[PDB]
């Protein structure tokens, strides 16, 4: 799973931060597999589609506003209950004061396991997004190595257009000026001889 | 050399002749605009596709905060202006002057308000324009107006 | 003195996980402080010189490679090259990782670790830092991807510009010397006309 390790805080210990792992199951509506370890416990809970469609109206609002309160919390002031498994925190926010699902987790007696889950994860997803920016440094210099030099070759063409245009025009003006001058002397013959 | 008096010159005639002629631009930029640029003027020549900004001096908009020459901005097509300005006798001043009359914005037009400060210290006024008056016009091989090309 | 998230796959014990956090000193080739920890006890404590390379040479293999070998088993990422099984031995506090070649029991490195008690925060840390790297990596994928598309744009103008420009260039060019054509034609037309008035005159 995407089981992404997210910083939560405890009820009664602010300061020592729990990492609610923000899994994935190929769906975001039926939340994610929500495995939690403190280093002295785990609290792996299989929270699947069965608290989703019939928990989302039940409290007379919309399932709309219910999946929305998943997505911005589930995936701030964060709150976990150790005594009953029960992933449930004070939203104090606007129009915002329940029990966010019933989400009642799962706990195994080893936190050895969930502790390797949430490495694994971690180290993987490290590994994966550093060979991602490595070819993402790589593509972005091949685009700046290719729009400098397209930039650069405009800049020769411009320069060679502008000096083909500029000794051209001199050349033609030392013509024209001498054939303006061989005018001016065949008025001058016309007028006297 | 071998232009005649008599004898019409053509293409390979004036290729010929200007070949014979040995090439040497021992002119400054502004005689550019100011004799050669009116061959297409007296001669009516000024409606170019490739080269009109003969007489039209633009500013060169690459910068992020305007009046400093240093901030360049990279990564961009800005330079295509100057460049573009560069393919006619565009006097291509860089910085805020009296030759600028033809600001060509870019990606960036919040850089307006350093515009107005220049934009009375100097006597002929230059006027915020978007790229099609410059990076769009010689792409589409002409010189459009500022009133149509404003902002 | 930071520290590194190896976490070495122990075969003998795939429940109970062990992290080589390394807290190296700015030393490599000689000893250095190797970190560990399972999930409820963390194994630290300072290797000394002269005695990590005994077990080398039980281990009969180049000098060198060992320093390098160790750097990659202590911080990040297992090596391929060289890979040891893992086996932290919680039974001795000693977690000896080995490749016994010629099927004998040959050790690698003299670690003398201590278990603990709280590696609770240690470990909370090290996967913060896990994902703190993580997400600045997403977050350089996102501008990196975003300058990726406008360098592309840019160079795609560009490159139209500059073909246009190199295609029409000439045909200006040409329309130049058309135009110097029709000057001295008629130029030429008026030096006729002036010479056969003065052959008149």
């Amino acid at each position: 799973m995407e089981r992404k390790i997210s910083r939560i805080h405890l009820v009664s210990e602010p300061s020592i931060t729990h990492f609610l792992q923000v899994s994935w199951e190929k769906t975001l509506e039926s939340g994610f597999v929500i495995t939690l370890t403190d280093g002295h416990s785990a609290w792996t809970g299989t929270v699947s589609e069965s608290e989703i469609s019939q928990e989302a109206d039940d409290m007379a609002m919309e399932k709309g506003k219910y999946v929305g309160e998943l997505r911005k919390a589930l995936l701030y002031t964060f709150n976990f209950s150790k005594e009953s498994c029960y992933f449930f925190f004070e939203k104090n926010l606007k129009d915002v004061s329940f029990r966010l699902g019933s989400f009642n987790l799962e706990k195994v007696e080893n936190p050895a396991e969930v502790i390797r889950e949430l490495i694994c994860y971690c180290l993987d997803t490290i590994a994966e997004n550093q060979a991602k920016n490595e070819h993402l440094q790589k593509e972005n210099e091949r685009l700046l190595r290719d729009w400098n030099d397209v930039q650069g070759r405009f800049e020769k063409c411009v320069s060679a257009k502008e000096a083909l245009e500029t000794d051209l025009y001199k050349r033609f003006i030392l013509v024209l000026n001498e054939k303006k001058t061989k005018i001016r002397s065949l008025h001058n013959k016309l007028l006297n001889a | 050399y071998g232009d005649s008096y008599f004898i019409d010159t053509d293409l390979n005639q004036l290729k010929e002749v200007f070949s014979g002629i040995k090439n040497s631009n021992e002119q400054t930029p502004e005689e550019m605009a100011s004799l050669i640029a009116d061959l297409e003027y007296r001669y009516s020549w000024d409606c170019s596709p490739l080269s009109m900004f003969r007489r039209h001096t633009v500013y060169l908009d690459s910068y992020a905060v305007i009046n400093d020459l240093s901030t360049k901005n990279e990564g961009t097509r800005l330079a295509i202006k100057a460049l573009e300005l560069r393919f006619h006798g565009a006097k291509v001043v860089s910085c805020l002057a009296e030759g600028v009359s033809h600001v060509i914005i870019g990606e960036d037009h919040s850089r307006v308000a350093d515009f107005k400060a220049f934009r009375r210290t100097f006597k002929r006024k230059f006027k915020i324009l978007k790229e099609s008056w410059v990076t769009d016009s010689i792409d589409k091989c002409e010189l459009q107006e500022e009133n149509q090309y404003l902002i």
